[PDB]
DNA sequence: CGATCCTCTCGAT
RNA sequence: AGAGG
């Protein structure tokens, strides 16, 4: 996550060769989406990359204050002087094939945090395992090697879709399932059985 | 509620969820590690023993291999550590528990699952790293962001069980909605971005990309197009191999505004076969559009069909893209100098309209129209010139973005963004409000302590004249502050309480299914309604269709529908039928033209009487307008022959077509009664749509398209129809809650304003819901 | 010479600028590519911790070493391993580098790339002697010491490509631009009022013919001339990155064309 | 660390606003999302 | 509020009318009021719109303020689903409501009124009542664990 | 974790050859190379070296999946021109404009001093 | 079949609007008194300049895949300066027997009326056009 | 740069949470609405520090 | 009994998304339990799409009981049932 | 004007959490509020005694980097000192869609 | 936490200009972006590398065992 | 007498 | 409790 409240797993790694570059030979080490700048609204993010980007030319730290009167004008007014383009923006070339993009991207330094919680820690499967000892139902956590809740919420869903036999098997054949002796007269569970 | 209505289960996954550019739509990105941890008892049968014992040798840390050999006489043959697990002659009949592979069927989910289409079944594809790969238009329906989404995964055990998935809850089985009667998933982000891009006018693409971009088709034929210009350059437009994701037979139009046959401002749209004839592809053409190139291949082509359109249409746009890229800097927020001047000077006359109405009011000559206080009054004056003021100014900002703003870009093709965007980011913020009304006087007489006791001007009760460029002055900042916690607040509030009201409503509606007899009744067998919905018909099988009887001038309903061949200019000419001149005063056959021309009249009163106000377009079974074109470009229809058909054909054919539209079945009284009834509507539609006028001079249909016309009708509308079994009770108390649930949770953005709803609201629908004696706005309105 | 024509305007010891005349694109990025990624290098791929009491962690160091640049000039009259017949590696696959470094100065100590020694019989190579441009003679600075703290280790220095780890490379960046007055129309420059006064010119314009204003678009041309500058680590000079990049571009053309004929056997 | 040490916890008129007098005393973003929403404060 | 009404020429057109909006209800008395059209008038209290006016208008009513919470807000949910709800709620004579109080008291199965609120005193007024469990409804069979007569197990398979 | 080795990435597998040539079911004349162990580096090169064919009707490349380290090459040739030729004949062309381009550099450098 | 249609026309208007690369063009024949035109041109292949004296030619000649031309010894039905490829996809009768075609060359739009366009378009998702100086 | 302010409990770092609470001794009027006999009330939770 | 007679039957003669559903699954479940295939597979081998075939062919020995609220029935022949879908 | 005091800086009516973002004052209302509970769970230097201390989880960052963009305030929150990300090299495109 | 060998983005070896870096600011008293191009850091990849580096090991070294 | 879903962590008696 | 979407 950059320092906006900009949220995102890696999607892919690529390798230099892929990445598409300046003709500096810069290449980014990461590449976020144009798709979520307008609605999240994050203009200090933009601001904050262009101040970086003049930063790491001029060889300075960035006034990234709030109630300040450094401008986005000024900035970009620095990072002209730092003979780049004033807004950000870059010519870059696609890795693949060499040839210039079409478009011209909004690139810099910009501060990234690494957040806990990563994919290995959170992976989880199961299929026979852990059962409660009073519920005789598959345990909760992935560390116990639990079995996921299957909610009201789910079993409403599949009602919905008509999935009659599913619901059946996803209550019984898997987590539970039991076989009782019931009398035919009381029907009640208190008949002993002598099962051989 | 947590170990028999809801439980744990086996054979479950779940795991983070990523975007993949490179998957089917139906498909879902199965890790290996988790591949090789679930399994699927399969018992060894001839048709697979060969297979299964390949499997078996496998082993369980190989991918295409199992654990555990199932026997008869119980016996668990533990793969792992048997010390036979080297050999194992598989005998027939015993089972084998082989892992997750390719194209088996699972149950995909995303919690909350507030929905039918939170659950869907996904085609694996075993693949490297440890996300749950997904293609990014089943986003929607899942409600996914790949921030962070964990999603679930559970596996079918038996035969029945995969069946079950594979013909109910398949994910192109669940592409049109029955809860919207719209598709649920359509052409997002960088897909629908790029589709607009590719599409202009100006987007002319060489050989050399032409013959990848092609090749990344699966289907394609297999075949060059010709280009658009064989000038100095073989140059392709964008629209035509984009042309080549379309299928043949694809039928769609449009006219959105300016749009003329020529479409200058390249609007609308037009595609005739399977090719692109103007307008440019953006979110009303390839998104959740219920007039969609989504609900047309659905519909014409098929689920499966259209599942795999998707896919073809990112594999093009998502290269062409890759290609010419597309990027958003702090560059598309900086609009004109003399464009801040007029907005600057737009925010100062605002202000000083404010300080008019103040000084008037200070001078008690502001007098309230009735039922509210000088003050009352006074607000809402000032909230409105305020809310003025940002929206005017906002404008002139969008007016002043350039073709090459990539805000504007966004907003253009419907990939992302709105106005509001725009004009916060670089106009104006706006007015801040905290339940309603403006900044209040939290300190004695003032919003803050640098200001002064009873100060009312717009910066002091929570304006803010500066856009997010700009920046916000610590007031303005607290303020934005304010009202932005406001929203926090009612989410944390609306979603516990949107969600209750859910299950309330699931609880409630449960046991509600469709009968063998369209009856809609309850686990108790009592009556809830006679036929689903009114009319028997499924909602999923039903799209909004304008009746053409209903509006209009009875001058211009003349002009359309009358037919007086006894009249020589009201008649029909001979230039566009066969027996035209032979048909002049016909007497009995004017007695037919004239039945016809009375229940046109009939319709047109009864339509007028049920939808009173006058609304023409409304949701009906069989889209009649589809069909007619369909014929049309199918026949190759001569606009310029005559035709074959004869007034006895036209109208006898109608209405015989209408006494075959069955939705029940019983020869008796009610039941022939209840299904004259259910068609009443529909039968208005086509008796508008097929009248002979409209036919002959219209459509200008032939005798061989028309009989095709009335067997299209009939068997669409067959299917139309609801199936005994559907679930109608728990579908319509998600439909209803589904959209709740999301009113809220979203929740937000931004901070001006967006309520009504949260506040009109969640608390009305719970006082409605609850049967609330004591309402908190009881009104009348009187006539 | 016939072809593809090369114009060193600069050239140093880690740096060469050229031209690129009479080439097309896919020629020029493709070797820009194999440049970066697919050229063989010698680079530590196994650290054996004997002692470790300084503040970083084992793998720490490991991670750091396997970036050392060390000399790969006889790189190719060494094997990879994986193709070599040894159990493991031996002389003929594998250069053995030796760590031993204690903190016995009351000051802080400083452990660099010079600091590391060959033990492997070389057989006359010129391989892995950890490449110092440094002007104090130090290498990298693998670790500091306080006067208590000894790291002991060993190292197996083996030949491979970036492309299964980015050590391997000899690479660092490579510029590459054509067409520095966009007269193939191949970008659409974002402006606010002016694409001219807003973009800044490049160094490249000196070396092009400025457009014509006034003057039709060249729908026939067909993008030539390659403006690039290419920045060795120092494993390799700059002269065999591009001589070895043109090279290794040329073999797996030629491993595709044998592999046509043992296909065309049966 | 330093934002744990500064926090303040509101157990149960309108308790979750930012309120004006809020001014300088409590910081204005800092609050967590949901059922402590507005009642667990930073200092 | 404006009209759409049609034009002795027959198309329809807009007209703008006086129409008065209050603060409090008194249907009952308000419509025998002179000068006032009784056939039009409205109020957002469907549970008086039952009372004067009968079941079916309470119906009408209620479904004319579930679809204005509904779109009144942006969405669109298609008429039959709002119109089921709205026919469960009247079809008994009367508002029943979606609470403990309304649909849950009804006279339904036992062990699935027990699946949603009250679930022990559900329990008890069955043991003392002597309730027979029916077990037709969803939540009934979905403890029982066995397979309901939902879409898939509505029908019976046979050789 | 559930990562494949980087090596994968250029070292061929069990069985697994480079080349894959397998005929076009749709139009005629024309086949489809499936390249395993390669990227962009061999598919462009190849591809737009094959363009320069003027025999050649068709000759495009896609990287199917990004995960794996293999590319679809589809070639149509004009009838009496077996396509596995035109990729020989362009595989050729590249070696040799290669070749020129060593000698060209190779001298250039020598004649500067630095 | 050969020709299908052929006149002289002088341009009116010259309209870029929004795009770079294609100009929305207006014309009329400088033989017949009532023959319109309205037509989509890449001006940056051939530019259009106002009032240009140009000859416009609606084919048919000179359904299977396209090869690349290769001029070798194979000569196409042009000496021309622009060639496009459409398809006919209305034919607007107007006053008497005033008939409009219309045509998408890739989404590039032709308009062109006049009387005696009878059994020279018939329908055609054909038709090549022609423009000449 | 560590900065105290914590407590350390069976070897465990322990931050203790500023609880809010509404201040005594204040007079504080409220008016009490429709069902209700009283139409306002005075206030004041005295303490004892 | 109650039993419809064949005579008088107002239920679809087209098959309904369940009835297909669980006639596949069943016969999905039969194949896959080494049963015998009524069709000349076509070289097929997936239960499902074995059941798929036999459905298109109409070979598929089943009846579907449609239960009616009063507690009747009327029973239709998975072949005489009416696949569009 | 008639002032009986001044404010020390109003970028002191933020908390430690929210002294940490850059041009706080050009973001939307939330985004601010999100990016406060989301800078409480990033990685790096939590005190330099890490090597000798014996926690349940404990996560450092290889190499952090102190930010390009910088507050007054982090100077007081001795954040340069104890960095929480790195100063990546960011590109904002449409590139392969994954 | 010692100055990474090679720059992330481009790989420029960056593990050897630290100490030097140092003495150019301390004792030839030079500002950091004179000082960081002498060190013939130009792209701002390589900058960043040793501009935004946090150098703790110092920090660490510090403690006595 | 009810007050959204699921998940994951640490570790008090 | 604390945290995630
Ligand atoms: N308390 C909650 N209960 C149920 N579902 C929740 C809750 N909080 C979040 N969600 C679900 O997950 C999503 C969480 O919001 P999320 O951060 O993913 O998306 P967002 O509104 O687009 O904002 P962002 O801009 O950060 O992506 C919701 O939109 C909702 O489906
Ligand atoms: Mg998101
Ligand atoms: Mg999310
Ligand atoms: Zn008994
Ligand atoms: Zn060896
Ligand atoms: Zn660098």
């Amino acid at each position: 996550a950059s320092r906006h409240g900009q949220k995102g797993t890696i999607g892919i790694t690529y390798r230099r060769e892929d990445m598409p570059f300046t003709a500096e030979g810069i290449v980014p080490d990461l590449i976020i989406n144009p798709h979520a700048i307008p609605s999240r609204m994050t203009v200090a993010h933009l601001i904050e990359c262009l101040l970086s980007k003049v930063a790491a030319l001029s060889g300075n730290e960035g006034d990234a204050s709030p109630f300040t009167d450094i401008t986005v004008e000024g900035i970009s007014k620095l990072l002209r002087e730092h003979g780049y383009q004033s807004r950000g923006f870059e010519v870059m070339y696609n890795g693949h094939t060499g040839k210039k993009l079409m478009a011209q991207i909004f690139f810099g330094p910009t501060y990234y945090q690494r957040l806990r919680h990563m994919v290995d820690d959170k992976i989880h499967a199961r299929a026979r395992g852990p059962m409660q000892v009073l519920t005789r139902q598959p345990v909760e956590g992935r560390s116990r090697d639990g079995g996921l809740r299957f909610g009201e919420m789910e079993r409403d869903c599949m009602i919905a879709h008509g999935a009659a036999s599913f619901l059946k098997e996803r209550l019984m054949e898997a987590s539970d399932a039991f076989r009782v002796h019931i009398c035919g007269i009381c029907g009640l569970m208190t008949v002993i059985a002598k099962l051989n | 509620r947590g170990n028999l209505m809801g439980k744990r289960v086996d054979f479950s996954a779940r795991t983070v969820i990523s975007g993949d550019p490179n998957l089917e739509l139906d498909q879902v990105g199965v890790p290996k590690s988790i591949a090789k941890t679930l399994t699927y008892p399969e018992v060894v049968t001839p048709y697979n023993i060969d297979r299964l014992t390949q499997l078996v040798r496998n082993g369980p840390n190989e991918h295409p291999g199992a654990k555990y050999v199932i026997r008869d006489s119980g016996d668990r043959i533990d793969l792992r550590y048997s010390k036979r697990a080297g050999d194992i002659q598989l005998q027939y009949g015993w089972k084998v528990e082989r892992h997750i592979m390719d194209n088996d069927p699972v149950l995909f989910n995303r919690q909350p699952s507030l929905h039918k289409m939170s659950m869907m079944a996904h085609r694996v594809k075993v693949i490297p790293y440890s996300t749950f790969r997904l293609n990014l238009s089943v986003t929607s329906p899942y409600n996914a962001d790949f921030d962070g989404d964990e999603m679930n995964l559970h596996v079918p055990q038996s035969e029945e069980t995969r069946a079950e998935l594979s013909q109910l809850c398949a994910v192109p089985l669940q592409i049109v909605s029955p809860q919207s009667n719209k598709p649920c998933m359509g052409i997002v982000q960088d897909t629908l971005c790029g589709i607009r891009k590719l599409t202009l006018r100006d987007t002319f693409i060489e050989l050399d990309q032409v013959l990848n971009m092609l090749y990344w088709v699966p289907d394609w034929d297999g075949v060059i197009p010709t280009p658009a210009i064989i000038k100095p350059k073989p140059l392709w437009s964008g629209k035509q191999i984009l042309s080549v994701a379309i299928p043949n037979g694809i039928h769609l139009q449009r006219f959105d505004e300016g749009t003329t046959l020529l479409s200058p401002k390249d609007n609308g749209m037009l595609i005739i076969d399977g090719q692109i004839i103007f307008g440019v592809v953006e979110k009303k053409t390839v998104g959740s559009s219920n007039g969609g190139l989504i609900h047309v291949v659905t519909r014409e082509k098929g689920p499966q069909v259209c599942a795999k359109l998707f896919g073809n249409i990112q594999k093009v746009v998502n290269f062409w893209l890759l290609h010419n890229g597309f990027s958003t800097g702090i560059g598309d927020t900086i609009a004109d100098g003399p464009t801040m001047r007029e907005i600057t000077e737009t925010i100062a006359e605002a202000k000083k309209k404010v300080l008019d109405v103040t000084k008037e009011a200070q001078a008690n000559l502001l007098t309230a129209k009735h039922g509210m206080t000088l003050r009352e009054s006074f607000e809402d004056n000032v909230v409105r010139f305020l809310n003025e003021a940002r929206d005017k100014a906002g404008r002139l900002a969008e007016v002043n973005l350039k073709d090459l703003n990539n805000v504007k870009q966004m907003v253009m093709a419907g990939s992302k963004g709105s106005f509001i965007n725009i004009a916060q980011m670089s106009a104006c913020v706006g007015q801040q409000s905290v339940e309603g009304k403006r900044i209040a006087f939290g300190f004695v007489d003032r919003t803050l302590p640098h200001f002064s006791k009873d100060d009312y001007s717009p910066e002091s009760k929570g304006f803010v004249e500066n856009s997010y460029l700009r920046g916000l002055t610590p007031q303005e900042f607290f303020f934005h502050a304010m009202g932005g916690r406001e929203g926090l607040i009612d989410t944390a509030v609306k979603t516990a309480e949107t969600g209750y009201i859910q299950r309330r409503l699931v609880k409630a509606l449960e046991d509600i299914m469709v009968h063998y007899d369209n009856t809609t009744r309850n686990s108790l067998g009592n009556v809830i309604q006679f036929i689903y919905g009114e009319d028997g018909m499924d909602a999923a099988h039903i799209e909004k269709q304008s009746l053409d009887t209903i509006g209009g001038s009875d001058a211009a309903f003349e002009k359309r529908y009358r037919v007086d061949l006894l009249n020589t200019d009201h008649t029909l000419d001979p230039s566009l039928l066969e027996s035209g001149s032979e048909i002049l005063g016909d007497l009995k056959l004017q007695v037919l033209l004239d039945e016809e021309y009375k229940q046109l009249v009939k319709d047109r009163k009864f339509l007028r009487e049920v939808f009173v106000d006058g609304e023409a377009n409304w949701p009906l079974p069989v889209n009649i307008r589809r069909i007619i074109q369909n014929a049309q470009q199918t026949f190759h229809i001569d606009h310029t022959k005559p035709s074959d058909l004869t007034i006895k054909d036209i109208v006898l054919g109608v209405k015989d077509l209408q006494e075959n539209l069955l939705v029940l079945r019983g020869k008796n009284e009610i039941i022939q009664n209840a299904q004259r009834d259910a068609v009443t509507l529909f039968c208005c539609l086509l008796r508008s749509r097929l009248a002979t006028r409209r036919v002959l001079q219209e459509y200008r249909l032939t005798k061989q398209a028309f009989d095709w016309v009335l067997s299209n009708i009939e068997a669409q509308f067959l299917r139309s129809v609801v199936h005994p079994g559907e679930m109608v009770g728990v579908l319509a108390a998600q439909s209803i809650g589904e959209p709740a649930t999301q009113m809220t949770l979203n929740t937000f953005h931004f901070a001006g304003v967006a309520s009504k709803k949260v506040t009109s609201g969640v608390p009305r629908l719970k006082e409605i819901l609850n049967v609330a004696k004591n309402m908190k706005t009881p009104s009348l309105t009187v006539y | 010479e016939e072809g593809p024509q090369v114009k060193i305007r600069e050239a140093s010891k880690d740096n060469v600028d050229f031209i690129l005349s009479n080439v097309d694109l896919a020629m020029a990025n493709s070797l820009r590519r194999v440049m970066i990624a697919e050229i063989p290098t010698l680079a530590i791929d196994s650290v054996e911790v004997e002692t470790n009491t300084t503040v970083l962690a084992d793998e720490f160091i490991a991670h750091r070493l396997g970036l050392i640049p060390l000399q790969s000039m006889d790189i190719e009259q060494l094997e990879y391993s994986r193709d070599c017949f040894c159990e493991d590696h031996c002389d003929k696959c594998s250069v053995v580098l030796t760590l031993q470094a204690f903190g016995e100065s009351e000051s802080t100590t400083n452990v660099y790339s010079k600091d590391l020694v060959i033990v492997s019989n070389l057989m006359g190579r010129n391989i892995g002697h950890p490449i110092i441009q440094d002007k104090e003679g130090n290498g990298v600075l693998i670790c500091k010491l306080r006067k208590g703290q000894e790291l002991k280790l060993t190292c197996v220095a083996k030949k491979g490509i970036a492309k299964e780890h980015a050590k391997w490379g000899p690479a660092a960046a490579i510029e590459f631009e054509y067409d520095p007055w966009n007269k193939l129309k191949h970008t659409d420059y974002w402006y606010e009022q002016d694409s001219a006064k807003e973009w800044p010119q490049s160094k490249n314009c000196e070396y092009e013919d400025p457009p014509n204003e006034g003057d039709p678009f060249d729908y026939k041309a067909q993008a030539d001339t390659f403006y690039m500058n290419v920045e060795s680590v120092g494993s390799i000079p700059v002269d065999q990155v591009v001589v070895r990049g043109i090279d290794t571009l040329q073999k797996k053309v030629a491993s595709i064309l044998l592999a046509l004929t043992q296909m065309d056997q049966d | 660390t330093l934002s744990h040490l500064r926090r303040t916890n509101t157990p149960i008129a309108k308790p979750r606003q930012l309120h004006n007098t809020h001014w300088g005393l409590v910081c204005p973003a800092e609050t967590p999302e949901g059922q402590a929403c507005g009642l667990v404060k930073n200092l | 509020y404006d009209r759409k009404v049609p034009s002795p020429t027959g198309e329809y057109v807009k007209e703008p009318e006086w129409v008065l909006e209050t603060d409090g209800v008194n249907l009952s008395e308000v419509m025998t009021v002179p000068g006032i059209d009784p056939t039009r008038i409205y109020t957002n209290s469907f549970i008086d719109i039952m009372e004067v006016l009968g079941i079916e208008a309470g119906r009408a009513a209620l479904y004319k303020e579930v679809y204005n919470v509904i779109a009144s807000d942006g969405s669109y949910v298609n008429y039959r689903h709002m119109a089921l709800l709205v026919d469960v709620m009247t079809t008994q004579g009367g508002l029943t409501s979606v609470t403990r109080h309304g649909f849950n008291r009804s006279n339904t199965g036992a062990l699935m009124r027990c699946s949603f609120e009250e679930t022990v005193e559900i329990l008890f007024e069955a043991g003392a009542s002597a309730e027979l469990d029916d077990c037709r409804g969803v939540s009934e069979n979905v403890i029982l664990g066995q397979m309901a007569p939902i879409g898939t197990g509505a029908f019976d398979v046979m050789i | 974790m559930n990562a494949p080795d980087r090596f994968e990435l250029f070292l061929l597998g069990e069985g697994e050859s480079k080349l894959k040539i397998d005929p076009d079911t749709k139009a005629p004349n024309a086949v489809v190379i499936t390249f395993e162990k390669e990227d962009h580096t061999l598919g462009n090169l190849i591809r737009a070296e094959l363009l320069n064919d003027r025999k050649v009707l068709f000759a495009a490349y896609k990287v199917e999946h990004p995960f794996f380290a293999r590319f679809k090459l589809r070639i149509q040739t004009t009838e009496g021109y077996d396509p596995k030729d035109a990729l020989k004949n362009a595989c050729n062309s590249i070696i040799n404009k290669l070749g020129a381009l060593k000698t060209n550099f190779e001298t250039e450098w020598n004649l500067q001093t630095l | 079949s050969n020709t299908l249609f052929d006149d002289i026309f002088q341009v009116s208007e010259v309209d870029p609007g929004r795009y770079n690369k294609v100009c929305r063009i207006e014309a009329a024949s400088t033989t017949q008194d009532q023959c319109k035109l309205t037509l989509d041109i890449n001006v940056e292949l051939f530019p259009v300049a106002a009032q240009d004296s140009l000859t416009v030619t609606i084919a048919s000649s000179l359904t299977r895949s396209w090869r690349p031309p290769q001029a070798g010894d194979r000569s196409l039905a042009d000496d021309y300066d622009y060639v496009m490829y459409g398809t006919a996809y209305k034919f607007e009768e107007v006053s008497k027997d005033l008939i409009a075609v219309y045509y998408s060359f890739g989404g590039l739009l032709m308009r062109l009326e006049g009387n005696y366009r009878n059994l020279n378009n018939l329908k055609q998702e054909n038709a090549y056009l022609l423009i000449r100086r | 740069f560590d900065m105290g302010g914590y407590f350390i409990i069976n070897g465990s770092e322990k931050v203790l949470i500023a609880q809010e609470r509404s201040a005594g001794n204040i007079v504080q009027v409220f008016k009490k609405a429709a069902p209700s006999p009283i139409s306002h009330v005075a206030e004041i939770r005295s303490a004892l520090e | 009994e109650k039993a419809i007679p064949k005579d008088q039957r107002a239920t679809t003669p087209y098959m309904t998304k369940y009835e297909r559903a669980r006639i596949l699954g069943t016969r999905a479940l039969q194949i896959s339990m080494n049963a015998p295939v009524f069709v000349d597979l076509e070289g097929e081998t997936d239960p499902l799409r074995i059941a798929m075939k036999e459905l298109a062919e109409k070979k598929i020995p089943l009846v579907i009981r449609r239960y009616l609220p009063d507690g009747s029935f009327e029973d239709w022949s998975v072949e005489e049932l009416i696949v569009d879908l | 004007t008639t002032f009986t005091h001044c404010e020390i800086h109003p970028s002191m009516i933020l908390g430690v959490a929210a002294s940490i973002i850059p041009f706080p004052d050009h973001n939307q209302s939330p985004r601010n509020t999100y990016q406060s509970a989301m800078g409480k769970q990033a990685m790096g230097v939590f005190l330099t005694n890490y090597n000798v201390r014996m926690d349940t989880m404990a996560n450092i960052l290889y190499y952090p980097q102190k930010p390009l963009g910088t507050t007054r305030a982090m100077e007081y929150l001795k954040f340069r000192e104890l960095p929480a990300g790195q100063n990546a090299i960011v590109a904002i495109a449409c590139y392969s869609g994954y | 936490m010692i100055v990474p060998v090679r720059c992330f983005s481009c790989g420029k070896v960056v593990g050897d200009k630290w100490e030097s870096y140092l003495n150019l600011l301390q004792e030839d008293e030079l500002d950091e972006g004179t000082a960081l191009s002498r060190l013939g850091l130009k792209r701002y990849c390589c900058r960043r590398m040793i501009l935004t580096h946090v150098d703790l090991i110092e920090k660490f070294l510090r403690y006595n065992p």
